[PDB]
């Protein structure tokens, strides 16, 4: 009956919790207590790209570490050349309410989406010399939160109807749907080898999905609120999350448990974005108190502050070769730190 | 598809005037810059005039400055050239070429057709060892084009372009900046070389590739071509 | 109100039937990966301005 | 600059052209007026959207009713099947006799779903059961089941709508409900100025995760129904949404306007069920204008710092096309007067 | 032995003081009584310019009248020169700041909001005051030429370029808001350059008998013109704008 199933789920929860706790003999802090500290990290401002006229909600780096795309609420997509601060393209959208953008790993396409429940794919290289819509993907029943290219022909999207999907750009139908989940999916991050990905939602849990079957493998319930940002570690055996309770956390896949909690006092604002360095030593996180902190990923000490924005920092990314960090904010400016 | 159709030209008394027009159809005309390129009944190509997008920058060749005038009319998609005081050395065939400039673009990609005008009754020097090199189908050949001043800029790019003109057709872009392969060009063409010494290599030469090959520099105006090397069986 | 509950139990057995390793081994692997790639990280050790594309 | 190459100058000038066009487009649309609708279910947002399109842009051509025939047919068949389910939902016996067997047979027949045209037998049975006293009493007996309020209109004109040679009209298309996912926007030109109004309906998700996208809109229009004061109450939930919308830290400087739809329905039904069901604290007489003033008084007191902002109220009947134009004229007059800059 | 003849003949020097304190107090009241006119930054510059003109007028009659009452050399000259030069530098600086603010407003966009922009600029304004005070150090043929060059050429250039940019934007935007303002700023800067020009030309060529008499006369009339101009400089504000007059009258 239903009640017997509730007791079965409670015993299974106790069994999983006990099996995780039974293999936690030592902490990460005690093992890495003898490492030398990084010291002091001082980053100056290199660029001040100023061409948007409203709040900036998303950005993404190109795979050649020179071009990037930005999306704003005035109804424009702008492609920038970071070396010379030139504008390459400016694409008007059919809907002005846009919350995400992505860049193809080859450089040919760009994706967009928002409150219209539609993901739009734009072709950047055509004989006519202007950007035009290649396809429109419909089928979600809630606003679009994030999107990431897997290939030149496959894309993964998440939406506020508690589902994720894997698309085939030629054919207008979903190929795989992910439905076991309860909250609202807010962020998403692809693995380097592009076979698994993680999703973080507002039910205070994160899930690991397998692309080929579409089944959930592990679930982590450690925060105390909405999860707003997520990123995978570069090694491929861990990931980090950032939430609304003013705390980032690092989760490990192989041990299937929690290693560290990165919190400091006097901070009572949420986290909007999170990203790693190339060697996985520094963790960069953006806050609502207009600043951005850099964390020593093995020692919970704070190794600096980036304090050059006038409003909440909403997006943040690191290049593939790791030469610079770009941050966007609601004051309609983009900055390059190095 | 992209198309540029030419009209006009005819027999002209010396000292007169005429106007040539170049009508485009198939692409966003107002976002491109336009060039006029001239040829000769037997000699090589020579750059003539250039108009930008928005008509904010105008350049003329050193021998037609103060006589010729270039203009565009964006709403009707037309390009105009007004020609005054025609000297007997202007008997030629004129081509209309499109080019767009940003990070990663490919200028000089479409040439269109020409129109025939019969007027009769500090620059960089590019040398291309003009002679006929006999070929047979199946083997591999190399083509050389040496410059006078180094074409490598301080930002890392080297501005050299290669063109192919089959008999009785319009020229075609093959290689830009010595390595990048144009769209729709088979991968049999390779380009390499250091500053002031450049080479084009064709391996497993197929058919229909007979014609004349030209090397061009785009480092600084006025643009200068080479004498042109001929491949024949 | 029955199918979801029946569906969750097999999922919990599948998420409860995996092989687990010690925390110490994963910690040592993270520290070794972080130590190995230290020389190729510009942000950890700032490079001279001769090879900085933004200076 | 002097270090720039030949190609880089073209890139710089193209960037300049892009900047000029972007600035022109940005300041072109920086002078318009942006309204926003909110509220609860079946408040009447889409009705005033369609009314706005009818009035300030153009009418509807004859071909629109061709495709709206399917949706009006679906609405009326859903209404009648809801009625015939409700008559047995409370197990209320009626003097149907042969009409009971007719109702069972047509309940069986309701699965046809041809959506093209009703069966003449179906229309005849619906007509003859519509004259039954028991189902007529049940239609006004219990205001518990979720019954569409347009059923009194659609089922009172079966002698015209059910014919094969039937076409909808403006009144028919106005009272047509549909739930469409996604944002709906409509822009039009009025008073020598451009208006843009949205309708965030169908966003079945957490509202606090995207409400900040509409920071600093020109005005906010709140739609609160009145005929639903004893429907399972809902007015308490409307107030529990209003206090959250009005006390928001994002909409500090934005004029809030109230619309009280369904005033004719309230006038009709106020003589049967007293106002004490919704508000037990009320003690006045069962009269229209005093009850409306009471609703206004206990609906305004949820606003903190009334010195800074004041809400603007009107009594509209959004089905009637005449009374929306004058109210919109008044509200655009006050928003122009409040935006002298 | 300078400015004596006008000072000795005691006639209408009180009128300049009255009309200058009236101008300064009117502008200061209008700027300071309307919440700094929406906390605009250009109004801060105009207010500092008024504080400078008032400084100049307060300085010029008062010290000479004191010398009339107390009958010098190093001190009286030190005071006069200091006042004149400091006011000149202050005016130049504030004019340049205004020019820049308008130029940025036109070329770029003010649609994006600014938080505590005035607070950041306030230090810059003090910086300007310190720079102006420093510049006057020698006097508080090099001095004369330096002022003649960096007190005449800089405005006439910083305005010609701005005027050139301003004209183009009328064809670009067809806007009415920038028309009146750019014309008022053009006419004021043109007047200030035309007016001040001859006196600095005279001081220049003088540094580079008939020479003595001509120089004396030139500096005499020069000084007189600068005096009278300092009193009535806010006059152009009311003739074209009118907003200040209404605001001041309403406040009173
Ligand atoms: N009789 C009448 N019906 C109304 C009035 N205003 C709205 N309605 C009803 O409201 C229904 C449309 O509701 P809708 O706008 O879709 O609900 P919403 O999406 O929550 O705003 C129609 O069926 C109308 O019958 C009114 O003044 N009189």
């Amino acid at each position: 009956e239903l009640d017997q199933l509730r007791q079965e789920a409670e015993q299974l929860k106790n069994q999983i919790r006990d099996a995780r706790k039974a293999c936690a003999d030592a902490t990460l802090s005690q093992i890495t207590n003898n490492i030398d500290p990084v010291g002091r990290i001082q980053m100056r401002t290199r660029r001040t790209l100023r061409g948007h006229l409203a709040k900036i909600y998303a950005m993404h780096w190109g795979t050649d570490s020179r071009l990037l795309v930005s999306a704003s609420q005035d109804g424009k997509l702008i492609i920038w050349d970071s070396y010379t601060t030139n504008k390459v393209h400016a694409i008007p959208l059919r809907s002005s309410w846009v919350m995400t953008c992505a860049y193809a790993p080859s450089g040919n396409y760009v994706a967009c989406g928002g409150l219209d429940n539609i993901c739009s794919i734009y072709n950047l290289k055509t004989r006519e010399g202007n950007v035009r819509v290649s396809r429109e993907l419909a089928g979600h029943t809630g606003y679009l939160s994030c999107c990431r290219f897997l290939d030149d022909n496959q894309i993964v999207t998440s939406s506020g109807d508690t589902t994720c999907a894997l698309w085939d750009i030629e054919t207008g139908q979903q190929t795989t749907t992910f439905t076991g989940h309860t909250g609202d999916v807010m962020s998403l991050s692809l693995a380097p080898d592009t076979r698994l990905f993680v999703s973080g939602a507002c039910d205070a849990s994160a899930k690991l999905w397998d692309v080929r079957e579409g089944m959930c493998r592990q679930t982590f319930t450690g925060h105390e609120s909405d999860i707003n940002a997520i990123c995978f570690f570069p090694n491929g055996n861990a990931f980090a999350t950032g939430s609304d309770d003013a705390t980032c956390r690092l989760f490990d896949l192989r041990a299937d448990q929690e290693l560290m909690t990165y919190s400091h006092d006097n901070i009572i604002c949420g986290i909007t974005s999170v990203s790693f360095s190339k060697s996985g030593r520094l963790l960069l996180a953006g806050y609502d108190d207009f600043n951005c902190n850099v964390w020593d990923a093995l020692k919970a000490d704070r190794a600096g502050v980036l304090a050059g924005h006038d409003n909440r920092v909403s997006c943040l990314g690191v290049t593939d070769d790791g030469m610079a960090v770009a941050t966007g904010s609601w004051d309609s400016f983009l900055k390059i730190w190095n | 598809d992209v198309q540029l159709v030419e009209s006009g030209g005819g027999l002209v008394q010396p000292g007169g005037s005429r106007k040539l027009s170049c009508s485009a159809s198939g692409f966003a005309f107002s976002s491109f810059g336009m060039h006029w390129v001239r040829q000769a009944p037997e000699k090589g190509l020579e750059w003539v005039a250039y108009i930008s997008s928005g008509s904010g920058t105008i350049y003329y060749a050193d021998t037609v400055k103060g006589r010729f005038t270039i203009s565009r009319d964006d709403p009707k998609n037309t390009l105009f050239l007004q020609m005054t005081s025609l000297r007997s050395e202007d008997t030629a065939m004129y081509y209309c070429v499109r080019s767009i400039y940003y990070y990663g673009s490919s200028p000089f990609d479409f040439w269109g057709q020409g129109t025939t005008l019969t007027v009769s009754s500090s620059d960089i020097v590019m040398t291309q060892a003009t002679s006929s090199v006999p070929v047979t189908p199946g083997e591999s050949v190399s083509i050389s084009c040496r410059s006078s001043k180094s074409l490598l800029h301080s930002n890392g790019n080297t501005y050299l372009y290669w063109f192919l003109q089959r008999p009785g057709q319009s020229p075609q872009l093959l290689i830009y900046r010595m390595s990048n392969l144009a769209s729709g060009v088979p991968d049999r063409f390779s380009g390499s070389g250091s500053g002031t010494a450049f080479t084009l290599t064709i391996s497993r030469l197929e058919a229909e590739d007979v014609g004349v090959y030209y090397c061009m520099q785009h480092l600084e105006y006025p643009l200068t071509f080479g004498a042109g090397t001929k491949l024949e069986l | 109100s029955i199918a979801q509950a029946r569906k969750l139990v097999e999922q919990l057995k599948m998420e409860a039937n995996i092989d687990r390793i010690k925390v110490s081994k994963a910690a040592a692997d993270l520290m070794a990966y972080c130590e190995a790639h230290a020389k190729e990280d510009p942000l950890l050790t700032p490079v001279p301005a001769s090879e900085n594309p933004f200076r | 600059g002097c270090t720039l190459s030949a190609e880089d100058k073209a890139a710089v000038e193209r960037s300049k052209m892009i900047d000029r066009n972007l600035r022109e487009d940005g300041e072109k649309a920086a002078r318009e007026v942006k309204l926003l609708l909110l509220g609860a279910g079946e408040s009447g947002k889409s009705t005033i959207v369609k009314q706005m399109k009818i009035i300030h842009e153009a009418g509807y051509s004859e071909e629109e009713c061709k495709q709206y025939k399917a949706v009006v047919y679906s609405n009326t068949i859903q209404s009648i099947i809801a009625i015939i389910r409700a008559m047995g939902r409370l197990k209320i016996d009626f003097g149907d006799s042969a009409r009971a067997d007719d109702a069972r047979q047509l309940f069986v027949l309701a699965g046809a779903a041809e959506e093209g045209f009703m069966t003449a037998e179906l229309a005849g049975v619906i007509k003859r059961l519509w004259k039954d006293s028991g189902v007529q009493a049940c239609f006004n007996r219990s205001r518990e089941y979720q019954l569409n309020d347009s059923a009194a209109y659609y089922l009172n004109d079966l002698d015209r709508i059910a014919q094969p040679n039937y076409i909808p009209t403006q009144q028919d298309v106005l009272r047509t409900r549909v739930k469409t996912t996604g944002i709906v926007e409509t822009h039009f030109t009025f008073k020598d100025l451009h208006f843009k109004m949205f309708d965030v309906g169908g966003q079945r998700s957490e509202r606090k995760k995207w409400i900040h996208c509409f920071e600093g809109v020109t005005a906010i229009i709140f739609c609160v129904a009145l005929s639903d004061y004893d429907l399972v109450n809902r007015m308490h939930e409307s107030m529990k949404l209003f206090d959250s919308i009005c006390n928001n830290k994002w909409f500090t400087d934005t004029s809030i306007i109230l619309f009280l739809n369904k005033k004719d329905l309230f006038e009709e039904k106020i003589k049967k069920s007293p106002l004490t069901i919704c508000y037990p604290e009320y003690a006045g007489s069962n009269t229209y204008e005093e009850a409306a003033a009471y609703i206004q008084c206990q609906f305004e007191d949820l606003n903190k710092r009334k010195d800074t902002k004041e809400i603007y109220t009107h009594f509209t009947c959004a089905t009637d096309t005449k009374n929306v134009q004058f109210v919109f004229d008044a509200v655009t007059d006050v928003i122009i007067k409040n935006n002298l800059k | 032995e300078i400015y004596q003849l006008f000072e000795y003949t005691r006639l209408g020097v009180w009128l300049m003081c009255i009309v200058g304190t009236f101008l300064n107090v009117l502008v200061i009241t209008t700027i300071l009584y309307y919440r700094r006119k929406k906390k605009s930054p250009s109004d801060t510059y105009i207010c500092n310019l008024a504080v400078a003109d008032l400084l100049i007028v307060v300085g010029l009659p008062f010290f000479l009248e004191y010398a009339k009452h107390h009958p010098s050399r190093e001190v009286v000259c030190s005071g006069l020169n200091a006042c004149f030069y400091i006011c000149l530098f202050a005016g130049v600086c504030f004019l340049i700041n205004l020019s820049m603010d308008r130029y940025c407003v036109i070329v770029w966009g003010v649609e994006l909001n600014r938080v505590r922009n005035n607070k950041r600029a306030t230090c810059w304004v003090v910086i300007f005051w310190i720079l102006a005070v420093l510049m006057g150090m020698p006097h508080y043929v090099f001095l004369n030429t330096k002022v003649n060059i960096c007190g005449y050429l800089a405005p006439i250039a910083l305005m010609a370029y701005t005027y050139n940019r301003m004209v183009r934007f009328i064809i670009n935007y067809v806007g009415k808001w920038h028309m009146q303002t750019l014309h008022v700023l053009l006419v004021v800067v043109v007047s200030f350059a035309s007016f001040w020009f001859p006196f600095n030309l005279a001081l220049f060529l003088e540094s580079i008998d008939t020479l003595q008499n001509v120089i004396i006369f030139c500096l005499y009339v020069g000084q007189f013109l600068a005096y009278v101009r300092a009193c009535l400089n806010p006059g152009i504000y009311i003739l074209v704008g009118t907003q200040m007059r209404k605001d001041m009258w309403t406040t009173l």
